[PDB]
């Protein structure tokens, strides 16, 4: 809601983040793709 | 038996794999052991240790004790002359 | 100590106090003139466990030289039988 | 321990001597007509822990005949260590192990109908129940020391009772047994605590008086002149110049007056 | 020349009553020293001490014998660190700190202890805190139990 | 623990501010001790029972008392054929629900243990604040050695409140005896007969009758007024430790003082935070002026 | 009468031998005598697995739990991993200011050894190796200088040494830095040096005294078991106060004391407190 | 008796004849089993016939002056708390409470109970050296009670609640004179020393 | 006895609470009362309706 | 024995003929050799670590870490323990009020000799009360 | 074994006394400074935000997620009267009783008293005990 | 025993540092389930006053934390799906935890899918060790402080942010990103950003940094009030460290004085 | 069958069920009151006789 009682405790919100994080990390998305898009610029030129 | 005594020497699964079993699963013959001792078989039971044990206290304090009469308390300084008394006891 | 001795010993000791001792015992406090001991050691018995299951017993004779070693000897506050008058206690009491 | 029926329910642990196997009871009749208390046979074997003192589970097993209810019908075994929720102290027991066919309790669904026997009653806080007034009184067997239905003034009046506790002037009243109680760290501190003689534990707390010898001299020199220090060995007798003399259970922490 | 006292708080004249003695009088095994040391605003030994005393005072009062037994029961870690002494170095008597080991910890030393116990948990509070998990072994109790010839 | 104690300590500090009461060291503690024993009364019963957590579907259930001490574990021959990672994260999240469960129980015991609480204490604290000699000032008006000074701005803010009637004193027995001249009243008057003879009438006389208690039941046997213990009228700790040794009274006078300057330095902490929290204080000392200009 | 902890809780085919009480076999004296005989032997052996669960180490009985709670039915493959995460890691060290460089242990390779060290921190100087003008003198060896030293740099009260680096050198400043005798210590797989740190309480050393075991290196001296035994106990009190170090026939630098807990013997090399 | 434990006992209503002509309304809840009254509502294991005789026995002294014989004395005699001797409160003592008692505190010494007493002094015990194991301490009530057996607690409301800590943040406002302590108050010492 | 004195008239009369700068008066750094800043303050105003 | 030692021994200069030897010399010896010994507690602590004969006041501590779990663990939801100051409180009177305010609680004349609680001591006071004052007052 | 045997210990030197420890040293004895707060450490007060650390967040210290409250622990004081002596103690506190003055101790319990040139400045009434002396 | 986390250790102070310079200090499953097991060990610990936790970087890294190595994890991730694209192949081969008709198929099958879901389950286990960690630092018995010195990815950002002592260097920095690599947000910090306090202070700031990658660092940490601590010190770790050696008792306000007095002389500003 | 539901919807194998509820009946504070005064206080008072 945004009330100072309705923002989730420290326990619930690693718990949310974790349900998000699972459900996406399953997608070809992350994993084939975005893990690598952040490689420095001669670890590409070494994997080329 | 020591470390000077003479040495007793030494893909798939061997036949010690099977015996065994994850101690999540419900055993053989449901023996009843006391929780507290399967506790300290394990190494989880809180320890007590002689180390962990403080000061004995004198409870009820004994009596008094009243001086008791030596051979070098006398009122006379004979009786405790050099050809009788050798020492208080 | 020897009554102690009795049931804590493995070799010769009974396992529950038998009547022998307890007689025994009693005599003995009886035959030492002693009164408080006798008296306490009466009630502590029939306050035992081998009372209640009828094991031991207070017999007549038990009962009775009981009773006479509490007759003759001193009670605290008061006179008791086996007291003797002295004549001339007149010197404090006043009467003789 | 609660009560129902008239009668007594105590929970209680069974435990091999090591303390290794363990039962729990949660009613059992306490019933004094049993000289020894009785278990099902089927437990004889879950209790034996096999230790290094008791190379077999047990120090002892035998057969005996031992027909209560209802020719070696029984297996007297132990010792077998028992704790009643109520009493601090462990009651040891050499119960009587009784299969199914000699005498079978199943009485009711999943109740085993066990109960207590003087063999642990006599070892419990339990057996002050037994004494005339408690609630164990009613169920003893019948006897010539004990009668039947005397209410408790008439019994304890026939032995020595003859008014309530302390009533008379005469006799000290129950709470004046103990008026001080003496703790150090409460007050006045700890005791200053000398050895003459080998150890602490092998001498006396005494210092030798001034009767001795050796401290003759030096005492008078200590009477006569007062304010200049002086040698000798009078330092070690139990008398000094300083008002407070040396002789044990001196309080040296007290902050007195 | 006695006027002054360590320790005004506590006094000796107060602990005359003995504090709830109206309810561990009636059911002392759910009555552990742990309950009633709560109540003392002082350390360890000085308060069971304290409580030993309550127990005796308490038992005097009712006209009942008090269980001699106590002392033992409560001082339980400091009896056996007793008598294993006593067997160690040969003496009688009660083990004093010139005689205690002069072993030296690191820092971090009590921490398998200290998960162990702040993992612990207990059907019931009884098992929580009872007079015997000190012991574990035969060896304990048969050293807890050797002053009872009985037990 | 800690909640409590922080409440006792602003009690007693409190007591030694505003009148020159000390409470004894004994009381104190007793105080304490008694929420302890509270819950731990709570404890035992809370132990006689069970909760139940359930993970998938119902696949996996877990029996566990709100304590969180584990019990039963029922699973489905399906969780069987997982891997050992995922029974173990399944049972530990059944098992994470259970303890929520109970501990949902817990809390709301635990609120029951504070108001008892605080009913155990309104004879001290409403004692301190209820006399004709209480005061107060604002928090943010100077004080300077003569006496306190007055806070200028917006002479409307500042409104003073009074507890006490100013006439003739009306204190809380007197209204617990109304209580029962009331009880009374109701009770002997006919439609107040009638409502004694039905179910309403003796559940009331289950639960408040302590009259009717017969000899040897647990509980109150007599109906009690309310405690008295007004604080500048009554001498406690403070006269006993003047008379027997000036030392220990000038410690436990200095102890007060200590827990009192304490609580208020944490009533200024929190009332910082608010301050912060709303954006009307900085992170960082501004204002120097306000601290280093006296 | 609930009853906790026995489900079934009646055996009814179960029955005592000696109750049941069946005829006795008669065996001939081969039967009776073999009997006995391996019954006594098998009450031996379970009178040994008794003694062998007392006597385990706690060590031992933690990885035997956690071993058997990860255990699965299937004993199954390893999994493949990225190129390496095994590789242990290089010590953190401050390249700025330093004592020594942090050297990788990538470049083992390159290194010499004590006696023949390659060119590594030119900038700083170089200790040298310590060696006899003539013969009367004594033989030094790296363990005599190095208590030597750490002994002069805490009369000067500095916070740094630099030490020579051979093997039961190191050992020692570990076994040092475990009784809390030194404030830390770093081996840089520099080949002549290594570097310790000081710890000084109330003004003064950490150390009263440090010294070598053997003046030589033609000299060495052997520590029994009892020896070692008898440096802890001081008339009858258990005194870990002092450490004593050695090697072990397994090439272990240890102190006396898990020497003595599992009793081996051991050369001596110094003593510290 | 507020509680679940504080159901009566057995009472008669006579024959269906007087049943039926007692009760005109009669509503049926679902069986559930029979719980034992408590002790302390089982009229023959709490009778008190004897000790309402020696209340009555006194009853005529209640109805007089107190005078001290002390003639002279005005200052009230301060007993303290919780002495054993100035125990008014009973939580579980019933008769029954009262006799184990009784019989606890005969046993230990008899001497406590004659009106004129006899000599008192130890003498050996029939259980063993260690007797006091089988004897100690006071009778214990049953834990069924104990446990179960205390009254409903009437529920404090969140308003009491709110009061009580309204009050409490009242009290820790300031007073004027304590931070700077005036000359005047610091005037006040004296010690008895 | 001078000593002592002075100890218990300083232990007596010290202060405690918060005062208008928020802290102790024993407090570390902050202080109050500076070279009788109060003292003049009360000189100067006076305390009169 | 001076200081006190059970289980200390001491000897100077090896062979008891060893030069220098003089009363002076065997005095001071041992008073350096005393001077200079390092008590146990304190080596300990030099070195950072705990005596095994200090462990046992570790226990309390560790005691309730293991009996803390559940409902002693427990704190109040939504209740700090910390109650900020709101609003101000006085409940002070005029004299001629509490003059006869506790009279049907107390006795009358509640505050009659109490000069911090009226602002007129002397008020309530009966004649030869005030006298006394200053009766002691010459 | 030991067998060194506590019990037989010790040297007799006839009618010498010497004193003995049943647990610690006296001095460690009374240790009121921490338990009735009077050191420095609560005055200057400086670090005593800090119990309340907590505060720090608004929404936590009142829904109770975290059990540490406190500084060394759980809470506050949970135990506040034993811990803390674990430390080795280097600088014990001694003897405070200010009942008397200096003097007045000295002169009851100390032949010292008497002879008041004998000592310097900085003992003079320190000393509570009685001195040998041996003119060697 | 990887070298991983090295630490330095005072008489009454502990320092615990993270050396893994050449991942960006991304903390492995392994190593995080160990920080976890440090930390508490020295925060337990009976003479710890303060335990600080910093990064050990010699100089070839400015972070202090990164968040889960995105390398590992992306790669087992891979594998996983690996096998059970060649799993469905043989499934598909033969229908042209998976029962079958076929006895060769059920065994490589299954063999294949048990495998998948090991490699899913050290993903799992990383996730959830770090999850872990973050409530241990946050739930420390005794006071553990976070010295911060360089740049935070999402979950060192949490490791940081929720001691209750967290100190920040000008270094400090905050990166709370991830939908750049194509995933939610990991590490806590969402909390703090969904305060009704940033709501107040920073309307929008909450997406503007969940939404876009952007960096947080010292100045913003400290108006949102997260943390209350700052320090222009070099190596504020060793003054730290010789200050607790000069402190003497273990009595919680000797603690509270010698804490707090450390607190506001360095780490609170002033002038 | 634990969590497997049946034909018609009825569990299979019926579902543990929680006896868990808040006891109402456990104020310490009536438990140990004062000793002759009835009150369910802590506080120690000392009365005249
Ligand atoms: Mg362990
Ligand atoms: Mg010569």
């Amino acid at each position: 809601d945004g009330a100072a009682e309705n923002v989730m405790p420290l326990a619930e919100t690693l718990g949310t983040e974790f349900k998000y994080f699972t459900r996406l990390m399953r997608r070809p998305d992350f994993y084939r793709v975005g893990v690598h898009t952040d490689k420095s610029v001669e670890k590409w030129e070494e994997i080329k | 038996g020591g470390p000077g005594s003479p040495v007793r020497g030494p893909r798939g699964y061997t036949a010690e794999w099977r015996d065994l079993r994850n101690p999540m699963r419900p055993p053989e013959f449901p023996t009843p052991w006391e929780r507290k001792y399967r506790q300290y078989a394990r190494g989880q039971h809180p320890s007590y240790d002689m180390v962990y044990a403080g000061p004995m206290p004198e409870i009820f304090p004994m009596r008094r004790d009243f001086r008791k009469p030596t051979r070098w308390d006398f009122h006379d300084i004979e009786k405790q002359g050099k050809y009788r008394t050798s020492g208080p006891y | 100590a020897l009554w102690y001795r009795a049931t804590e010993d493995p070799y010769f000791g009974t396992p529950q106090h038998t009547q022998r001792q307890a007689e025994a015992l009693l005599k003995v406090y009886v035959q030492a003139k002693q009164r408080g001991k006798a008296i306490d050691f009466m009630n502590k018995l029939r306050g035992s466990v081998e009372y209640l299951t009828g094991d031991i017993t207070i017999t007549t004779v038990m009962q009775e030289s009981y009773d006479a070693l509490l007759d003759t000897t001193p009670h605290p506050h008061l006179l008791t039988n086996g007291f003797t008058l002295e004549s001339d206690a007149a010197k404090y009491t006043g009467e003789v | 321990f609660r009560m129902s029926g008239g009668d007594m329910f105590v929970e209680y642990k069974v435990l091999s001597r090591d303390h290794r196997r363990s039962i729990r009871v949660e009613d059992a009749i306490v019933d004094p007509t049993f000289k020894r208390t009785v278990l099902p046979l089927g437990w004889l074997e879950l209790l034996r822990s096999p230790s290094l003192r008791l190379p077999t589970g047990y120090f002892v097993e035998e057969t005996v005949h031992v027909s209560l209810p209802n020719e070696a019908n029984a297996i007297i075994a132990g010792p077998v260590v028992l704790y009643i929720t109520g009493q601090s102290v462990p009651v040891v027991l050499n119960p009587y192990f009784v299969p199914e066919g000699t005498w079978d309790m199943r009485t009711r669904d999943g109740e085993l109908d066990l109960r207590l026997g003087m063999d642990a009653i006599e070892q419990c806080t339990l057996f002050s129940e037994l004494r005339p007034g408690g609630l164990l009184y009613g169920k003893l067997p019948e006897n010539p020391n004990v009668r039947r239905n005397e209410s408790l003034r008439a019994t304890l009046g026939r032995y020595g009772m003859k008014c309530d506790l302390a009533e008379s002037p005469l006799v000290p009243r129950p709470w004046t047994r103990m008026r001080y109680m003496f703790i150090d760290e409460l007050q006045r501190g700890p005791k200053l605590t000398e050895f003459v003689g080998h150890n602490p534990r092998n001498g006396t707390p005494w210092r030798f008086s001034q009767n001795t010898k050796y401290f003759r001299i030096g005492i008078w020199r200590d009477t006569i002149r007062r304010n200049d220090m002086n040698e000798g060995l009078h330092a070690h007798s139990s008398w000094q110049k300083s008002p407070q003399q040396s002789v044990p259970e001196v309080r040296f922490l007290a902050p007195y007056p | 020349r006695l006027r002054y006292e360590i320790n005004e708080d506590y006094k000796v004249r107060d602990e005359l009553g003995p504090e709830l003695f109206a309810l561990w009088s009636k059911a002392p095994e759910r009555w552990p020293p742990e309950r009633l040391s709560k109540m003392y605003g002082l350390d360890f030994t000085l308060v069971r001490k304290i409580l030993v005393w309550h127990h005796f005072k308490a038992c005097y009062d009712a006209c009942v014998e008090p269980d001699w037994s106590l002392p033992k029961r409560l001082f339980a870690l400091e009896w056996i660190r007793d008598v294993r002494a006593r067997k160690h170095g040969l003496f009688y008597g009660k083990m004093r700190f010139a005689e205690q080991k002069i072993t030296f910890y690191s820092d971090r030393f009590l921490f398998r202890d200290l998960v162990n116990r702040r993992e612990a948990s207990y059907a019931n509070v009884w098992e929580m805190d009872d007079p015997y998990r000190f012991l574990q072994t035969e060896q304990d109790y048969e050293d807890y139990w050797g002053d009872n010839y009985d037990v | 623990m800690e909640v409590y104690r922080r409440i006792t300590e602003r009690v007693r500090g409190a007591l030694w501010a505003h009148h020159g009461r000390l409470m004894s060291e004994r009381q104190f503690h007793r105080i304490l001790a008694f929420v302890y024993n509270n819950k731990y009364e709570y404890q035992i019963r809370f132990d006689r029972m069970e909760v139940v957590g359930r993970e998938w579907g119902g696949r996996v259930e877990v029996v566990t008392t709100p304590a969180g001490f584990l019990k039963r574990v029922r699973v489905n021959p399906c969780v069987e054929d997982l891997t050992l990672y995922q029974q173990q994260q399944l049972i530990l999240s059944a098992y994470a629900n259970a303890c929520a469960d109970g501990r949902k129980l817990m809390e709301q015991a635990e609120m029951n243990i504070y108001k008892q609480f605080l009913k155990d204490l309104k004879p001290i604290v409403m004692g301190i604040r209820d006399n004709p000699e209480f005061y107060t000032v604002s928090e943010n008006s100077i004080e300077t050695i003569g006496g306190v000074l007055q806070t200028g701005d917006s002479n409307n803010l500042c409104h003073t409140h009074r507890t006490i009637p100013a006439a003739k004193a009306r204190q809380p027995a007197d209204e617990v005896r109304a209580r029962q001249e009331w009880e009374q009243k109701w009770i002997n008057s006919p439609r107040g007969q009638s409502w004694a003879l039905t179910l309403r009438g003796k559940t009331y006389f289950a639960l408040h009758g302590p009259q009717y208690r017969p000899r040897g039941a647990p509980g109150a046997k007599k109906e009690t007024l309310p405690l008295d213990i007004p604080a500048p009228y009554t001498a406690m700790d403070e006269k006993r430790l003047l008379k027997k040794n000036w030392m220990a009274y000038l410690d436990n006078k200095h102890v007060a003082e200590v827990m009192w300057t304490r609580v208020k330095i944490a009533d200024r902490e929190k009332r910082q935070r608010l301050l912060q929290e709303t954006g009307r204080a900085w992170h960082r000392p501004i204002n120097e002026e306000a601290i280093n200009r006296w | 009468a609930k009853v906790y902890g026995a489900v079934p809780p009646l055996g009814a085919a179960q029955g005592h031998r000696l109750l049941h009480g069946k005829r006795e076999r008669e065996g001939s004296l081969f039967a009776v005598a073999n009997d006995v005989k391996r019954d006594e032997r098998l009450l031996r052996q379970q009178l040994n697995a008794l003694l062998e669960e007392e006597r385990m180490p706690m060590q031992a009985r933690l990885q035997r739990n956690e071993a058997v709670s990860s255990h699965e039915a299937v004993p199954q493959t390893p999994l493949v991993d990225l190129p390496g995460v095994e590789r242990r890691r290089d010590l953190p060290a401050d390249p700025i200011t330093r004592l020594f460089f942090q050297h990788k242990g990538d470049h083992a390779l390159y290194y010499g050894t004590y006696d023949k060290p390659s060119v590594q921190d030119d900038d700083r100087v170089q200790i040298e190796k310590r060696v006899p003008r003539r013969r009367e003198e004594n033989l030094y060896t790296p363990i005599y200088d190095f208590c030597h030293r750490i002994r002069e740099a805490t009369e000067q009260r500095k916070r740094f040494v630099v030490v020579p680096s051979t093997i039961e050198t190191r050992g020692c400043a570990r076994v040092m830095h475990d009784h809390g005798l030194v404030a830390g210590f770093r081996d840089f797989h520099n080949d002549r040096a290594f570097a310790v740190e000081l710890k000084y309480f109330q003004g003064d050393s950490t150390i009263n005294v440090i010294e070598p075991c053997s003046y030589d290196g033609r000299t060495e001296f052997e520590w029994s078991p009892k020896m070692m035994r008898r440096l802890l106990n001081t008339h009858g009190i258990h005194n870990r106060l002092v450490v004593y170090i050695c090697r072990t026939a397994d090439n272990r630098i240890i102190d006396h004391i898990h020497a003595v807990k599992e009793n081996i013997g051991g050369r001596g090399l110094m003593m510290v407190h | 008796g507020g509680s679940v434990l504080d159901r009566s006992v057995a009472v008669p209503i006579g024959d269906s004849t007087q049943v039926r002509e007692l009760f005109v309304e009669t509503k049926v809840l679902g069986v559930e089993p029979l719980q034992s009254p408590p002790s302390w509502r089982t009229p023959f294991r709490n009778d008190f016939a004897e000790e309402r005789l020696k209340e009555l026995q006194r009853a005529p002294f209640k109805r007089e002056k107190y005078v001290s014989l002390i003639q002279g004395k005005y200052t009230p005699k301060v007993k303290k708390f919780g002495y054993t001797q100035h125990t008014t409160v009973d939580d579980f003592e019933t008769k029954e409470y009262k006799d184990r008692l009784l019989s606890k505190q005969f046993f230990q010494n008899p001497q406590a109970f004659e009106v004129v007493p006899d000599r008192h002094e130890r003498s050996v015990q029939f259980g063993g050296k260690w007797e006091y194991q089988r004897t100690h301490g006071l009778p214990t009530v049953d834990r069924n009670e104990l446990e179960n057996g205390w009254s409903e607690v009437e529920p404090i409301s969140d308003g009491e609640m709110k009061v009580i800590e309204q009050a409490l943040r009242d009290i820790s406002g300031p007073r004027p004179g304590n931070f700077v302590k005036p000359p005047s108050k610091t005037k006040s010492l004296q010690l008895s020393e | 006895m001078g000593e002592r004195m002075r100890a218990i008239i300083e232990d007596y009369s010290k202060g405690f609470g918060l005062g208008p700068h928020g802290h102790s008066p024993t407090h570390d750094t902050i202080h109050y009362n500076t070279l009788n800043a109060e003292g003049e303050r009360v000189r100067d105003l006076g305390y009169t309706d | 024995c001076a200081f006190g030692f059970q289980h200390a021994g001491c000897r100077i200069n090896l062979k008891a003929t060893n030069n220098p030897k003089s009363p002076t010399h065997t005095v001071e010896g041992v008073f350096e050799a005393v001077k200079a010994l390092r008590s146990v507690s304190e080596i300990a602590a030099s070195r950072g670590k705990v005596p095994h004969s200090l462990i046992y006041n570790i226990y309390p501590y560790l005691e309730e870490i293991r009996r803390r779990k559940g409902m002693m663990a427990m704190h109040p939801p939504g209740k700090d323990g910390l109650l900020m100051p709101d609003r101000v409180v006085d409940n002070r009177l005029p004299d001629h009020l509490k003059r006869g305010y506790y009279d049907d609680v107390y006795w009358k004349d509640f505050f009659a000799g109490s000069d911090e609680h009226l602002n007129e001591p002397r008020m309530g006071l009966r004649g030869d009360e005030m006298r006394r004052r200053l009766e002691e007052a010459q | 074994k030991n067998l060194n045997s506590w019990y037989t210990k010790g040297t007799m030197r006839g009618g010498v006394p010497r004193i003995y420890y049943a647990w610690m040293r006296p001095g460690s004895f009374t240790r009121r400074r921490f338990e009735k707060m009077r050191n420095p450490f609560v005055d200057l007060e400086t670090g005593t935000s800090l119990y309340f650390r907590d505060t720090r967040d608004s929404a936590e210290a009142i829904a109770h997620a975290a059990d540490s409250k406190g500084i060394k622990g759980m809470d506050n004081a949970i135990d506040l009267y034993n811990e803390y002596r674990i430390v080795p103690d280097l600088y014990p506190e001694g003897f405070q009783w200010k009942h008397k003055l200096n003097t007045e101790y000295n002169q009851w319990r100390s032949n010292t008293w008497l002879t008041p040139d004998l000592i310097p400045k900085e003992h003079r009434g320190r000393f509570l005990c009685n001195f040998q002396l041996n003119i060697v | 025993a990887n070298r991983t986390i090295t630490g330095n250790d005072g008489r009454f102070s502990k320092t615990i540092m993270i050396n893994e310079p050449q991942c960006n200090q991304a903390l492995s499953a392994k190593t995080a389930s160990e920080l976890s097991k440090e930390i508490d060990k020295a925060t337990n610990a009976v003479y710890s006053k303060l335990s600080v936790l910093e990064a050990a970087q010699s100089g070839l890294t400015d972070y202090f934390c990164g968040g889960l190595n995105f390398e590992i994890v992306g790669f087992e991730l891979h594998m996983a799906a690996m096998l059970r694209e060649r799993a469905a192949a043989i499934l598909e081969r033969s229908g042209a935890c998976a029962m079958l008709l076929e006895k060769a198929d059920e065994r490589e099958v299954n063999k294949l899918l048990r495998d998948a879901s090991r490699y899913e389950d050290r993903v799992d286990d990383a996730l959830r060790q770090h999850a872990s960690l973050i409530w241990r630092v946050y739930t420390a018995p005794r006071p553990l402080m976070t010295l911060t010195n360089g740049k935070c990815r999402g979950t060192g950002c949490g490791l940081s942010l929720f001691a209750k002592y967290c100190a920040l260097k000008d270094s400090s920095e905050f990166i709370f990103d991830g939908p750049n690599v194509g995933i939610t947000p990991y590490g806590g910090m969402t909390r703090l950003l969904a305060r009704p306090e940033t709501s107040l202070k920073y309307p929008g700031l909450a997406e503007f940094v969940v939404l876009t990658g952007a960096s947080l660092f010292a100045g913003d940490a400290l108006r949102l009030g997260w943390t209350d601590l700052f320090t222009t010190i070099p190596d504020m770790t060793y003054h730290i460290k010789e200050w607790f050696d000069t402190t003497e008792h273990m009595h919680n306000d000797a603690v509270a004085w010698q804490l707090g007095h450390l607190l506001e002389t360095c780490f609170k500003m002033k002038e | 069958g634990l969590g497997e539901v049946d034909d018609k919807g009825e569990p299979k194998v019926p579902p543990l069920q929680s006896n868990a509820s808040v006891p109402t009946n456990v104020s310490f504070y009536e438990m140990a009151r004062h000793p002759w005064e009835d009150r369910a206080s802590s506080w120690r008072r000392d009365g005249f006789t």
